[PDB]
Protein backbone atom coordinates (compact mmCIF):
# COMPACT_ATOMS: atom_id res chain seq x y z
CA UNK A 1 0.00 0.00 0.00
CA UNK A 2 1.28 3.46 0.99
CA UNK A 3 3.22 2.59 4.13
CA UNK A 4 6.01 1.95 1.84
CA UNK A 5 6.51 5.37 -0.69
CA UNK A 6 8.55 7.43 1.72
CA UNK A 7 10.75 7.74 4.42
CA UNK A 8 8.73 10.34 6.66
CA UNK A 9 5.88 7.18 7.62
CA UNK A 10 5.93 3.99 10.24
CA UNK A 11 4.78 0.97 9.68
CA UNK A 12 1.64 -0.62 11.81
CA UNK A 13 4.87 -2.32 13.11
CA UNK A 14 7.53 0.35 13.67
CA UNK A 15 9.10 -0.08 10.33
CA UNK A 16 10.82 2.25 7.91
CA UNK A 17 10.38 0.45 4.47
CA UNK A 18 12.22 2.36 2.68
CA UNK A 19 15.24 2.59 4.53
CA UNK A 20 14.68 -1.54 4.29
CA UNK A 21 14.53 -0.86 0.56
CA UNK A 22 18.04 0.75 0.40
CA UNK A 23 19.36 -1.75 2.67
CA UNK A 24 18.37 -4.78 0.59
CA UNK A 25 19.85 -2.36 -2.64
CA UNK A 26 23.44 -2.69 -0.45
CA UNK A 27 22.84 -6.33 -0.20
CA UNK A 28 22.80 -6.74 -3.33
CA UNK A 29 25.90 -4.95 -4.25
CA UNK A 30 29.84 -6.22 -4.32
CA UNK A 31 31.18 -7.50 -1.58
CA UNK A 32 33.44 -5.49 1.01
CA UNK A 33 35.75 -6.71 3.80
CA UNK A 34 37.97 -5.14 6.38
CA UNK A 35 39.79 -5.47 9.61
CA UNK A 36 41.30 -3.18 12.37
CA UNK A 37 44.57 -5.70 13.05
CA UNK A 38 45.60 -3.57 16.64
CA UNK A 39 47.84 -1.51 14.63
CA UNK A 40 45.87 -0.39 11.46
CA UNK A 41 42.97 -0.60 9.25
CA UNK A 42 42.92 -2.60 6.09
CA UNK A 43 39.70 -2.76 4.05
CA UNK A 44 39.51 -4.18 0.57
CA UNK A 45 36.39 -4.28 -1.85
CA UNK A 46 35.60 -6.04 -5.32
CA UNK A 47 34.84 -4.36 -8.20
CA UNK A 48 32.67 -5.59 -10.58
CA UNK A 49 32.99 -4.18 -14.13
CA UNK A 50 30.36 -4.73 -17.11
CA UNK A 51 32.80 -3.82 -19.54
CA UNK A 52 36.67 -5.04 -20.50
CA UNK A 53 37.72 -1.53 -22.02
CA UNK A 54 37.88 0.26 -18.95
CA UNK A 55 40.52 1.78 -17.88
CA UNK A 56 42.58 0.85 -14.50
CA UNK A 57 41.36 2.29 -11.38
CA UNK A 58 37.71 3.02 -12.79
CA UNK A 59 34.97 2.94 -10.01
CA UNK A 60 37.03 3.84 -7.40
CA UNK A 61 34.79 2.95 -3.98
CA UNK A 62 38.02 3.73 -1.92
CA UNK A 63 38.60 7.25 -1.39
CA UNK A 64 40.75 9.31 1.13
CA UNK A 65 38.31 11.60 3.68
CA UNK A 66 41.62 12.91 5.43
CA UNK A 67 45.52 12.31 6.03
CA UNK A 68 44.61 9.02 8.36
CA UNK A 69 40.98 8.53 7.17
CA UNK A 70 39.08 6.43 4.54
CA UNK A 71 35.87 5.61 3.74
CA UNK A 72 34.85 2.46 1.38
CA UNK A 73 31.26 2.59 -0.18
CA UNK A 74 29.12 -0.92 -0.39
CA UNK A 75 26.46 0.13 -2.74
CA UNK A 76 25.00 2.80 -4.82
CA UNK A 77 28.58 4.72 -6.00
CA UNK A 78 27.78 8.17 -6.31
CA UNK A 79 25.38 8.19 -2.93
CA UNK A 80 28.60 6.88 -1.88
CA UNK A 81 30.44 9.87 -3.26
CA UNK A 82 28.04 12.38 -1.65
CA UNK A 83 28.67 10.62 1.48
CA UNK A 84 32.52 10.92 0.65
CA UNK A 85 32.07 14.39 0.50
CA UNK A 86 30.47 15.38 2.90
CA UNK A 87 33.00 13.18 5.46
CA UNK A 88 35.60 15.16 3.76
CA UNK A 89 33.68 17.94 5.10
CA UNK A 90 33.80 16.83 8.56
CA UNK A 91 36.68 16.48 8.88
CA UNK A 92 38.18 19.60 7.35
CA UNK A 93 35.89 21.47 9.57
CA UNK A 94 37.88 19.98 12.21
CA UNK A 95 41.05 20.88 10.81
CA UNK A 96 40.06 24.34 10.28
CA UNK A 97 38.03 25.23 13.36
CA UNK A 98 39.72 22.95 16.09
CA UNK A 99 42.95 22.95 14.66
CA UNK A 100 43.20 18.99 15.12
CA UNK A 101 42.56 15.82 13.24
CA UNK A 102 38.95 14.56 13.58
CA UNK A 103 39.14 11.40 15.86
CA UNK A 104 37.63 8.27 14.07
CA UNK A 105 34.47 7.87 16.07
CA UNK A 106 33.68 11.87 15.98
CA UNK A 107 33.93 11.45 12.03
CA UNK A 108 31.59 7.78 12.25
CA UNK A 109 28.87 9.79 14.18
CA UNK A 110 29.11 12.82 11.93
CA UNK A 111 29.23 10.51 9.10
CA UNK A 112 25.96 8.40 10.82
CA UNK A 113 24.21 12.12 11.51
CA UNK A 114 24.11 12.58 7.66
CA UNK A 115 22.88 9.59 6.52
CA UNK A 116 20.25 9.45 9.25
CA UNK A 117 18.70 12.68 8.53
CA UNK A 118 17.90 11.18 4.98
CA UNK A 119 15.47 8.56 6.43
CA UNK A 120 13.35 11.11 7.78
CA UNK A 121 11.95 13.83 5.33
CA UNK A 122 9.68 13.03 2.97
CA UNK A 123 11.28 15.22 0.38
CA UNK A 124 14.58 12.65 0.35
CA UNK A 125 15.34 8.80 0.09
CA UNK A 126 17.84 7.22 2.10
CA UNK A 127 21.82 6.43 0.48
CA UNK A 128 21.58 3.22 -1.29
CA UNK A 129 25.20 2.87 0.29
CA UNK A 130 26.81 1.80 3.51
CA UNK A 131 29.98 3.16 4.48
CA UNK A 132 33.15 1.65 5.60
CA UNK A 133 35.12 4.34 7.88
CA UNK A 134 39.03 3.81 8.42
CA UNK A 135 40.41 5.89 10.65
CA UNK A 136 44.32 5.91 12.38
CA UNK A 137 43.50 8.83 15.10
CA UNK A 138 44.74 9.49 18.24
CA UNK A 139 42.31 7.26 19.29
CA UNK A 140 44.38 4.64 17.73
CA UNK A 141 43.31 2.40 14.90
CA UNK A 142 39.21 2.94 14.30
CA UNK A 143 36.80 0.51 12.02
CA UNK A 144 33.43 1.99 11.50
CA UNK A 145 30.21 1.09 9.36
CA UNK A 146 27.23 3.35 9.10
CA UNK A 147 24.15 1.86 7.57
CA UNK A 148 21.64 3.53 5.19
CA UNK A 149 19.51 3.57 8.05
CA UNK A 150 22.10 5.65 9.88
CA UNK A 151 23.33 3.65 12.89
CA UNK A 152 26.81 3.19 12.83
CA UNK A 153 29.08 0.61 15.26
CA UNK A 154 32.77 0.02 15.50
CA UNK A 155 34.11 -3.43 14.11
CA UNK A 156 37.17 -5.77 14.42
CA UNK A 157 36.39 -7.17 11.20
CA UNK A 158 33.25 -6.45 9.19
CA UNK A 159 31.99 -7.66 5.49
CA UNK A 160 29.03 -6.42 3.70
CA UNK A 161 27.34 -7.24 0.10
CA UNK A 162 25.92 -9.77 -1.95
CA UNK A 163 28.54 -12.54 -0.32
CA UNK A 164 28.52 -11.03 3.07
CA UNK A 165 28.20 -14.34 5.11
CA UNK A 166 30.67 -16.41 3.82
CA UNK A 167 32.34 -13.48 3.82
CA UNK A 168 31.74 -13.28 7.50
CA UNK A 169 32.47 -16.49 8.62
CA UNK A 170 35.70 -16.69 6.99
CA UNK A 171 36.97 -13.37 8.65
CA UNK A 172 35.29 -15.90 11.84
CA UNK A 173 38.56 -17.33 11.69
CA UNK A 174 41.32 -14.75 12.51
CA UNK A 175 42.32 -14.02 15.59
CA UNK A 176 42.61 -9.81 15.54
CA UNK A 177 44.61 -9.82 18.25
CA UNK A 178 47.92 -10.84 16.94
CA UNK A 179 46.85 -10.40 13.26
CA UNK A 180 48.90 -7.18 11.60
CA UNK A 181 47.97 -5.21 8.66
CA UNK A 182 50.93 -6.94 6.28
CA UNK A 183 49.14 -10.29 6.65
CA UNK A 184 46.07 -8.88 7.03
CA UNK A 185 46.05 -7.25 3.22
CA UNK A 186 46.44 -10.71 2.34
CA UNK A 187 44.38 -12.41 4.19
CA UNK A 188 41.09 -10.16 2.78
CA UNK A 189 42.50 -10.05 -0.51
CA UNK A 190 42.18 -14.33 -0.39
CA UNK A 191 38.84 -13.94 1.45
CA UNK A 192 37.52 -11.58 -1.29
CA UNK A 193 38.91 -14.09 -4.18
CA UNK A 194 37.51 -17.30 -2.47
CA UNK A 195 34.05 -16.13 -1.73
CA UNK A 196 33.73 -14.80 -5.34
CA UNK A 197 31.52 -16.58 -7.65
CA UNK A 198 33.62 -16.94 -10.58
CA UNK A 199 30.56 -17.46 -13.42
CA UNK A 200 28.60 -14.12 -12.76
CA UNK A 201 30.99 -11.76 -12.68
CA UNK A 202 33.44 -12.28 -15.58
CA UNK A 203 35.21 -8.96 -15.22
CA UNK A 204 36.54 -8.62 -11.47
CA UNK A 205 39.47 -6.58 -9.54
CA UNK A 206 40.37 -6.55 -5.67
CA UNK A 207 40.79 -3.39 -4.77
CA UNK A 208 42.59 -3.08 -1.11
CA UNK A 209 43.58 0.47 0.78
CA UNK A 210 45.04 0.63 4.20
CA UNK A 211 45.98 3.60 7.04
CA UNK A 212 49.00 1.83 9.63
CA UNK A 213 52.45 2.99 10.94
CA UNK A 214 53.84 1.59 7.89
CA UNK A 215 52.40 4.62 5.80
CA UNK A 216 53.33 7.00 8.52
CA UNK A 217 49.81 6.50 9.79
CA UNK A 218 48.20 8.21 6.41
CA UNK A 219 45.59 6.31 4.40
CA UNK A 220 46.72 5.22 1.13
CA UNK A 221 46.34 2.60 -1.58
CA UNK A 222 48.36 -0.47 -1.03
CA UNK A 223 51.58 -0.90 -3.58
CA UNK A 224 50.29 -2.40 -6.61
CA UNK A 225 52.53 -5.46 -6.34
CA UNK A 226 51.39 -6.24 -2.81
CA UNK A 227 48.02 -8.31 -3.21
CA UNK A 228 48.28 -11.59 -4.06
CA UNK A 229 47.01 -12.45 -7.91
CA UNK A 230 44.05 -14.76 -7.04
CA UNK B 1 46.46 45.88 32.58
CA UNK B 2 49.21 43.47 32.45
CA UNK B 3 48.96 39.79 32.11
CA UNK B 4 51.72 37.19 31.47
CA UNK B 5 52.15 33.31 31.13
CA UNK B 6 54.94 31.20 31.27
CA UNK B 7 55.33 27.43 30.81
CA UNK B 8 57.40 25.00 33.10
CA UNK B 9 58.26 21.99 32.85
CA UNK B 10 55.15 20.23 33.83
CA UNK B 11 52.69 22.95 32.57
CA UNK B 12 51.91 26.61 32.64
CA UNK B 13 51.45 29.70 35.36
CA UNK B 14 49.32 32.22 34.16
CA UNK B 15 49.58 35.94 35.95
CA UNK B 16 47.59 39.14 35.99
CA UNK B 17 47.41 42.34 37.75
CA UNK B 18 43.67 43.34 39.38
CA UNK B 19 43.10 46.70 38.24
CA UNK B 20 39.98 47.92 35.64
CA UNK B 21 40.52 51.51 34.75
CA UNK B 22 38.70 54.10 33.31
CA UNK B 23 41.34 56.36 32.18
CA UNK B 24 42.61 57.63 35.37
CA UNK B 25 40.34 56.41 37.45
CA UNK B 26 40.21 53.14 39.34
CA UNK B 27 36.38 51.25 38.31
CA UNK B 28 37.69 48.06 40.01
CA UNK B 29 40.88 46.98 41.62
CA UNK B 30 39.92 43.34 42.43
CA UNK B 31 39.34 42.26 38.85
CA UNK B 32 40.06 38.54 37.68
CA UNK B 33 41.33 38.25 34.51
CA UNK B 34 42.47 34.56 34.55
CA UNK B 35 39.21 33.26 32.57
CA UNK B 36 38.53 29.60 32.49
CA UNK B 37 37.57 28.10 29.16
CA UNK B 38 38.10 24.19 30.09
CA UNK B 39 39.33 22.95 33.39
CA UNK B 40 43.06 22.79 32.26
CA UNK B 41 42.73 25.97 30.16
CA UNK B 42 42.97 29.20 30.62
CA UNK B 43 43.14 32.80 29.58
CA UNK B 44 44.91 36.20 30.48
CA UNK B 45 42.55 38.99 28.82
CA UNK B 46 43.46 42.36 28.23
CA UNK B 47 42.03 45.86 26.36
CA UNK B 48 38.29 46.05 26.48
CA UNK B 49 36.75 44.68 29.05
CA UNK B 50 33.42 43.98 27.51
CA UNK B 51 34.99 41.93 24.01
CA UNK B 52 37.31 40.14 25.88
CA UNK B 53 34.60 38.60 28.24
CA UNK B 54 32.17 38.22 25.29
CA UNK B 55 35.16 36.28 23.23
CA UNK B 56 36.18 34.07 26.54
CA UNK B 57 32.65 33.29 27.35
CA UNK B 58 31.87 32.09 23.47
CA UNK B 59 35.23 30.14 23.01
CA UNK B 60 34.60 28.25 26.58
CA UNK B 61 30.91 27.77 26.02
CA UNK B 62 32.11 26.18 22.30
CA UNK B 63 34.50 24.19 24.08
CA UNK B 64 32.30 22.51 26.34
CA UNK B 65 30.20 21.45 23.68
CA UNK B 66 33.10 19.62 22.02
CA UNK B 67 34.22 18.17 24.67
CA UNK B 68 30.75 15.95 25.02
CA UNK B 69 30.24 15.71 21.27
CA UNK B 70 34.08 14.10 21.26
CA UNK B 71 33.74 12.61 24.67
CA UNK B 72 37.86 12.99 25.01
CA UNK B 73 39.77 16.54 26.39
CA UNK B 74 40.51 19.36 24.25
CA UNK B 75 44.12 20.88 23.42
CA UNK B 76 45.00 24.18 23.99
CA UNK B 77 45.47 23.79 20.30
CA UNK B 78 42.41 24.20 19.98
CA UNK B 79 41.22 26.72 22.18
CA UNK B 80 44.02 29.50 20.63
CA UNK B 81 42.61 28.27 17.29
CA UNK B 82 39.63 29.09 18.63
CA UNK B 83 40.11 32.62 19.94
CA UNK B 84 42.38 32.78 17.18
CA UNK B 85 39.38 32.86 14.35
CA UNK B 86 37.37 34.93 16.57
CA UNK B 87 39.34 37.68 17.23
CA UNK B 88 40.80 37.95 13.22
CA UNK B 89 36.77 37.94 12.23
CA UNK B 90 36.34 40.71 14.35
CA UNK B 91 39.54 42.57 14.67
CA UNK B 92 38.32 46.13 13.52
CA UNK B 93 35.59 46.05 15.95
CA UNK B 94 37.30 44.40 19.26
CA UNK B 95 40.00 45.22 21.30
CA UNK B 96 41.42 42.54 22.63
CA UNK B 97 44.82 40.80 23.20
CA UNK B 98 44.33 37.64 24.70
CA UNK B 99 46.62 34.77 26.25
CA UNK B 100 45.82 31.40 26.01
CA UNK B 101 47.76 29.24 28.43
CA UNK B 102 46.82 25.55 29.52
CA UNK B 103 47.44 21.72 29.89
CA UNK B 104 47.26 18.72 27.86
CA UNK B 105 47.66 15.29 28.04
CA UNK B 106 49.68 15.12 24.44
CA UNK B 107 51.62 18.39 24.27
CA UNK B 108 52.12 19.40 27.80
CA UNK B 109 51.65 22.78 28.75
CA UNK B 110 51.54 25.14 26.15
CA UNK B 111 51.13 28.91 26.00
CA UNK B 112 49.58 30.88 22.99
CA UNK B 113 49.69 34.96 22.49
CA UNK B 114 46.85 36.16 20.32
CA UNK B 115 47.68 40.16 19.89
CA UNK B 116 44.84 43.02 18.80
CA UNK B 117 45.91 42.10 15.21
CA UNK B 118 44.52 38.58 15.24
CA UNK B 119 47.66 36.51 14.95
CA UNK B 120 48.85 33.32 16.98
CA UNK B 121 51.63 32.61 18.24
CA UNK B 122 53.03 29.66 20.31
CA UNK B 123 55.83 30.74 22.67
CA UNK B 124 57.41 29.79 25.68
CA UNK B 125 56.33 32.95 27.48
CA UNK B 126 53.94 35.31 26.43
CA UNK B 127 52.85 39.19 28.15
CA UNK B 128 50.34 41.49 27.32
CA UNK B 129 48.74 44.74 28.15
CA UNK B 130 49.53 48.28 28.91
CA UNK B 131 52.31 46.73 31.72
CA UNK B 132 53.93 44.24 29.50
CA UNK B 133 56.02 47.08 28.03
CA UNK B 134 57.98 47.41 31.31
CA UNK B 135 58.55 43.55 31.18
CA UNK B 136 60.59 42.41 28.25
CA UNK B 137 63.65 43.97 29.29
CA UNK B 138 62.92 42.22 32.49
CA UNK B 139 62.90 38.82 30.69
CA UNK B 140 65.76 39.07 28.56
CA UNK B 141 67.89 39.84 31.68
CA UNK B 142 66.20 37.93 34.87
CA UNK B 143 64.30 35.28 33.22
CA UNK B 144 66.02 31.82 32.80
CA UNK B 145 64.07 29.20 30.87
CA UNK B 146 63.57 25.56 33.07
CA UNK B 147 62.54 26.74 36.33
CA UNK B 148 60.30 24.80 38.74
CA UNK B 149 56.89 25.09 39.40
CA UNK B 150 57.01 26.93 42.62
CA UNK B 151 60.09 28.87 41.01
CA UNK B 152 57.90 29.79 37.96
CA UNK B 153 55.36 31.02 40.48
CA UNK B 154 57.49 33.45 42.10
CA UNK B 155 59.18 34.57 39.05
CA UNK B 156 55.35 35.15 37.64
CA UNK B 157 54.27 37.29 40.57
CA UNK B 158 57.58 39.20 40.95
CA UNK B 159 57.36 40.48 37.02
CA UNK B 160 54.07 41.74 37.70
CA UNK B 161 54.99 43.55 40.82
CA UNK B 162 57.63 45.17 38.72
CA UNK B 163 55.27 45.84 36.09
CA UNK B 164 52.36 47.72 37.97
CA UNK B 165 55.02 49.72 39.87
CA UNK B 166 55.77 51.33 36.65
CA UNK B 167 52.74 51.25 35.36
CA UNK B 168 49.84 53.54 36.22
CA UNK B 169 47.08 51.26 34.71
CA UNK B 170 48.08 48.28 36.44
CA UNK B 171 47.72 47.84 39.82
CA UNK B 172 46.27 46.22 42.75
CA UNK B 173 46.08 42.02 43.80
CA UNK B 174 48.36 40.10 41.63
CA UNK B 175 46.70 36.74 40.84
CA UNK B 176 48.03 33.53 39.44
CA UNK B 177 47.02 30.33 38.31
CA UNK B 178 49.26 26.66 37.87
CA UNK B 179 47.88 24.44 35.29
CA UNK B 180 49.35 21.30 34.81
CA UNK B 181 48.78 17.52 35.40
CA UNK B 182 47.60 17.91 38.59
CA UNK B 183 44.53 20.08 40.08
CA UNK B 184 45.50 23.50 39.05
CA UNK B 185 46.12 26.07 41.99
CA UNK B 186 45.44 29.66 41.77
CA UNK B 187 46.62 32.20 44.41
CA UNK B 188 45.62 36.11 44.86
CA UNK B 189 48.56 38.02 46.62
CA UNK B 190 47.79 41.82 48.05
CA UNK B 191 49.24 45.04 47.46
CA UNK B 192 50.85 45.38 50.79
CA UNK B 193 52.24 41.68 50.95
CA UNK B 194 53.61 41.96 46.73
CA UNK B 195 57.23 40.65 45.99
CA UNK B 196 58.33 44.46 44.70
CA UNK B 197 57.25 48.57 45.42
CA UNK B 198 59.34 51.29 44.77
CA UNK B 199 57.70 52.35 48.24
CA UNK B 200 59.84 49.73 50.02
CA UNK B 201 62.47 49.64 47.96
CA UNK B 202 65.55 51.51 50.08
CA UNK B 203 67.32 53.24 46.93
CA UNK B 204 64.05 55.23 46.40
CA UNK B 205 63.84 56.42 50.39
CA UNK B 206 65.53 59.33 49.93
CA UNK B 207 63.79 62.30 48.03
CA UNK B 208 65.09 64.30 44.83
CA UNK B 209 67.02 67.61 45.94
CA UNK B 210 64.49 70.01 44.86
CA UNK B 211 63.71 72.73 47.18
CA UNK B 212 67.12 74.37 48.21
CA UNK B 213 67.13 76.66 51.28
CA UNK B 214 68.17 80.19 50.41
CA UNK B 215 71.60 79.72 50.73
CA UNK B 216 74.74 81.82 50.61
CA UNK B 217 76.98 79.24 48.68
CA UNK B 218 76.32 76.54 45.82
CA UNK B 219 76.83 73.57 47.74
CA UNK B 220 74.11 71.38 47.57
CA UNK B 221 72.60 70.44 51.16
CA UNK B 222 69.25 68.77 50.85
CA UNK B 223 65.43 69.90 50.83
CA UNK B 224 64.05 72.70 53.22
CA UNK B 225 61.93 70.60 55.48
CA UNK B 226 61.40 73.16 58.12
CA UNK B 227 59.91 77.24 57.81
CA UNK B 228 62.99 78.30 60.05
CA UNK B 229 65.42 75.75 58.58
Amino acid sequence: SGHDQSTDVFSAEGRVFQVEYAGKAVDNSSTAVAACCKDGVVVAVEKVHTSRMLEKGSNNRIHAVDRQAGICICGLLPDGRAIVSRARQEAENSRDIFATPIRGSVLANRVGEFMHAYTTHFAYRPFGCSAIIASYADDGPQLFVSDPSGTVAGYYGVALGKAKTVAKSELEKLDFSSLTCDEAVGKLASILHEVHDKQKDKLYEVEVAWVCDKSDRKFVHVPADMVPAE
Amino acid sequence: TTILAVSYNGGVVLAADSRTSSGTYVVNRASNKLTKLTKKIYCCRSGSAADTQALAERVSNYLGSYQTDIGAGVNVATAANLFQKMCYMNRWNISAGIIVAGYDPINGGSVYSIPSGGSCVKLDYALGGSGSIFLYSFFDANYKPGMSKSECVAFCQRAVAHAYSRDGSSGGLIRTITLDADEPEDQTIPWNRSPYCMEKDPKYVTQATQNQPFSSSAKITGNRMSSTG
